[PDB]
């Protein structure tokens, strides 16, 4: 009865989409072929699984989501991939060629050639929505595609529908797999950009989703298909709580209420504790005190910032099977013992909780196993500046001596944005600093 | 990818392109009658960046081959795989062109850039999409220099959106039969600083040094240093050829090298110097191509970059390799030799890995870097464009062809500048 529409753009946001749709298929028990036999094949929905499948009459529960590509080399994968049959007669946005780590290319030359075809795209999926709630996008920092048209398509939905909020995923990219050196001028050009037109946004940052895939999977080479797992995973956890059926944490508006205190800070950083290894069949059993215990490890973060210098805002949590509250409050008064632990002054706190009675699903022929529980806090730190920080450190380094200036200048932007964004982003850093 | 359009200029372009699509020919296992011999789609999922097919879906090289010394069209077609080229663009001079500029420049030539231009508008016609130009050519002679700045300007001009690339052999006294060349070379690369967006600096002088004091051959021919620069040069096309994960594309890696609005002159060179072989090798392995990587007598320009700094760094390593190794030593690199690098830019090093071995060796790579040591070269240039210049020397040719002084005087006012900006990005602080 409130419907979601979701939109990838950009290589890692299709990958992601990829990695995250046959995710959705597995966790409601939809297969390709699959028709979840309590229902009527003829809209027989209106259940939290609603929300994504618009079911059509033919009982094929068809998605409401749209990839992006400036030149076609993941979204035809997806065209070709696996669950080929699962997209409409090219619903899908394939463009010629891509923004090339050029956020101005993207942002001035071509997506504004391109944008009004996929905002055409959007209105008419949303037509057949009927109570929307908002959107729910995917980018990344890095390329200009996916940075500079993300920052677009920002500027013209909050155009279009300033009413409705719309939740973000993003990605703070890391050396190790960066496959350019101009991500830290797209990364403030997008920044600078997104907050007066966003509302809340996640970052998960590949440098801690290798460290994870390396460290705590026995996998040593991580490819697009073990990261993208892993986030897809991740992405799955949190949006459960609107995806499977009510509880806690329903509407993206009750993100806000209960996330964002302050419209210049709206970055939640998210948590998880299960990282199950491999096909590895037996090390020990589990219990939902421990994963509740790891939960506040700065190793088990998706973004890299030890909050044991700062105070939290409201600390939410999910689960997953085997409810036992009391135990829950056990962990709080556990948790209590002030080691690493904050709160702030001004409002009390909650630690809303809300469980779900279905264990949590795997990838069938992954880099995972099933287990029957699951947890994931989506902390409001004030650490969240560090990332911000040493972001700006880079920014600034390459902004000495005017670096790579010409890329941008001489396609439609101006030499006083730079500057004016890395102000901007110095006033941003300043409000998380003040909050204590 | 888009198509590429590939132009070939004089004598040395020629033969050196002509090696080099030799070279990647193999590589890409076609044969030369078009019969198709690859066992694998990784060989030809980006055949099409290069080849286009034929009527009987027979893939063909695009490239264009320029000069005005009408014997070489006989040379192109008496080569092993001369014969493989298209029967339309042998399109030549009849009267020699004579290592004189402003005849190539503004006397003829400029009569059949019409020419050229229609040759290549008429094959990017069956281009879906265009990427960029290969230009090969030398900075000594009409054919080559002077054709070379001529044809850049003028596509430049056609279109100024995609992007220009060329390669660039500076002749030296080493190896020199005539000796206008360094008017040839400054009055070269005052053109091409400010009309093309990144180049390669095929020394001479570096190559003669080279391969006359390790490499140790008699008499350094057309031949040997054809190879060795074909090689090189199909190593640095590796990465576009291949499917990578630094997934470097030519507007890509622009994007990624080019530090300043007017320094894009590369040093290409390759750690497993080799000779014309026979069997497979003496065996090779990863630390040596560590160490050859990046030592002082394997680059193409004759500079030691201790003397100065990177801006930029890129590798394409090739063969089965570990990768977490390459990583290893490449994070030592960057971390034992924190002067060695410039402060402006961190996460500058980047590094790709590819599969397919080069035909005939087992594990190298090949390295695009781009240096401040160049400015070593172009201030050996212009010194010796000047010792020619401050008396007058056959400077009554280019004066009576149509040049003067004024245009002598500002390509050196504009060189001893570039060299300036070089000395001083060259020298920042933090
Ligand atoms: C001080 O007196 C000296 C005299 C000679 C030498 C070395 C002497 N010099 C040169 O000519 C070198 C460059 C001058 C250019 C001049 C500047 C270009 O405009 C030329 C031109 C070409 C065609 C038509 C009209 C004009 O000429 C040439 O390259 C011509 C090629 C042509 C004529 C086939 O000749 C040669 O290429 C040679 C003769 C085989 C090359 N060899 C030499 O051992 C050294 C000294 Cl120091
Ligand atoms: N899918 C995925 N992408 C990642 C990952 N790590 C980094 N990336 C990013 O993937 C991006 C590639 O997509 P874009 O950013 O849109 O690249 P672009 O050059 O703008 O355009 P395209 O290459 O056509 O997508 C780069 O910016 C990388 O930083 C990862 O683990 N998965
Ligand atoms: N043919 C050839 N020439 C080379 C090579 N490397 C350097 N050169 C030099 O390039 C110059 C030849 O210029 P060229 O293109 O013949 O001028 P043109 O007479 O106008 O065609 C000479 O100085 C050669 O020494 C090579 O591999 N092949």
């Amino acid at each position: 009865m409130r419907e979601c529409i979701s939109i990838h753009v950009g290589q890692a946001g299709v990958q992601i989409g990829n990695a995250c749709w046959e995710l959705y298929c597995l966790e409601h028990g939809i297969q390709p072929d699959g028709q979840m036999p309590s229902d009527k094949t003829i809209g027989g929905g209106d259940d939290s699984f609603n929300t994504f499948f618009s079911e059509t009459g033919a009982g094929k529960h068809v998605p409401r989501a749209v990839f992006v590509d400036l030149e076609p080399t993941v979204i035809d994968e997806v065209r070709t991939g696996t669950y080929r049959q699962l997209f409409h007669p090219e619903q899908l946005i394939t463009g010629k060629e891509d923004a090339a780590n050029n956020y101005a290319r993207g942002h001035y030359t071509i997506g504004k050639e391109i944008i009004d075809l996929v905002l055409d795209r959007i209105r008419k999926l949303a037509d057949q929505c009927t109570g929307l709630q908002g959107f729910l996008v995917f980018h990344s920092f890095g390329g200009g595609t996916g940075s500079g048209f993300t920052s677009l398509l920002m500027e013209r939905l909050s155009v279009d529908y300033g009413k409705k909020s719309k939740l973000e995923f993003s990605i703070y990219p890391a050396p190790q797999v960066s496959t350019a050196v101009v991500e830290p001028y797209n990364s403030i050009l997008t920044t600078h950009t997104t907050l007066e037109h966003s509302d809340c946004a996640f970052m998960v940052d590949n440098e801690a989703i290798y460290d994870i895939c390396r460290r705590n999977l026995d996998i040593e080479r991580p490819t697009y298909t073990n990261l993208n797992r892993l986030i897809s995973q991740i992405v799955s956890s949190i949006t459960a709580s609107l995806r499977f059926d009510g509880a806690l944490n329903v509407d993206l508006t009750e993100f806000q209420t209960n996330l964002v205190p302050y419209p210049r800070i709206h970055f939640p950083l998210a948590t998880y504790a299960p990282v199950i290894s491999a096909e590895k069949a037996y090390h020990e059993q589990l219990s939902v005190a421990e994963i509740t215990n790891a939960c506040f490890e700065p190793a088990n973060q998706m973004v890299k910032c030890d909050p044991r210098h700062g105070k939290y805002m409201a600390c939410c949590l999910l689960y997953r099977g085997d409810v036992v509250p009391k135990d829950v409050n056990a962990a709080i008064a556990t948790i209590k013992t002030k080691r690493s632990i904050q709160f702030v002054d001004w409002c009390p706190t909650g630690f809303k909780v809300g469980i779900n009675y279905q264990p949590p699903t795997v990838v069938p022929g992954g880099d995972l196993a099933k287990v029957q529980r699951a947890v994931c806090m989506l902390s409001n730190t004030t650490a969240i500046a560090e990332a911000w920080a040493r972001l700006d450190h880079k920014f600034d380094l390459m902004y000495a001596k005017r670096a790579f200036v010409h890329w941008y200048v001489g396609e439609g932007m101006e030499e006083g944005e730079f500057s004016e964004a890395r102000e901007d982003m110095a006033a941003l850093e300043k409000d998380y600093e003040e909050v204590g | 990818m888009r198509e590429i359009v590939h132009i070939q200029a004089g004598q040395c372009g020629n033969q050196i392109g002509a090696k080099f699509w030799e070279v990647i020919s193999d590589e890409h296992g076609i044969d030369p009658s078009g019969n198709y011999v690859g066992d694998s789609d990784l060989q030809l999922e980006r055949i099409s960046v290069y080849y286009n097919e034929a009527s009987s879906h027979k893939y063909v090289p695009r490239a264009i081959l320029v000069d005005l010394e009408p014997g070489t069209m006989d040379s192109v077609r008496s080569g092993a795989f001369g014969h493989l080229f298209r029967p339309d663009n042998f399109i030549f001079g009849q009267s020699g062109a004579g290592n004189n500029w402003a005849k190539g420049h503004y006397t003829e030539g400029a009569e059949l850039v019409d020419s050229v231009l229609d040759v290549v508008r008429k094959e990017c016609e069956n281009c879906d999409c265009l990427q960029g130009f290969q230009l090969t050519h030398s900075l000594g002679g009409g054919t080559g220099s002077g054709m070379g700045t001529l044809l850049i300007s003028k596509v430049r001009e056609e279109y100024p959106d995609r992007i220009m690339n060329t390669f660039s052999v500076v002749p030296s006294p080493k190896v020199s039969d005539t000796v206008v060349e360094p008017y040839n070379a400054t009055l070269s690369i005052h053109q091409l600083v400010e009309n093309t967006d990144e180049t390669y600096c095929i020394d001479n002088e570096a190559l003669y040094d080279i391969c006359f004091r390790t490499l140790k051959l008699a008499t350094p021919t057309y031949g040997d240093l054809n190879h060795l620069v074909s090689a090189t040069m199909s190593g640095v096309t590796t990465s576009l050829r291949f499917p990578g994960q630094l997934n470097a594309d030519l507007r890509k890696l622009a994007v990624n090298m080019v530090p300043f609005p007017r320094l894009h002159f590369f040093m290409p060179g390759f750690a497993p110097l080799t000779a014309r072989g026979s069997q497979q090798y003496r065996a090779l392995t990863v630390p040596e191509l560590t160490q050859q990587m990046f030592d002082a007598k394997n680059m193409m320009a004759a500079c030691d970059p201790r003397h100065g700094r990177y801006l930029t760094v890129a590798t394409v390593f090739r063969g089965r390799m570990s990768m977490k190794e390459v990583d290893e030593q490449m994070l030592a690199i960057q971390s034992k030799n924190s002067s060695y690098f410039v402060e402006w830019i961190p996460n500058n090093v980047k590094v790709a890995v590819c599969d397919i071995p080069p035909r005939g060796l087992k594990m190298s790579s090949t390295f695009i870097g781009n240096s401040t040591a160049i400015q070593e070269l172009f201030k050996r240039i212009s010194e010796q464009f000047t010792a020619m210049f401050r008396r007058k020397a056959f400077l009554h040719w280019y004066t009576g062809e149509g040049m003067d002084e004024m245009e002598f005087t500002e390509a050196e006012s504009n060189m001893n500048d570039l060299v300036s900006e070089y000395q001083q990005y060259q020298d920042a602080t933090a």
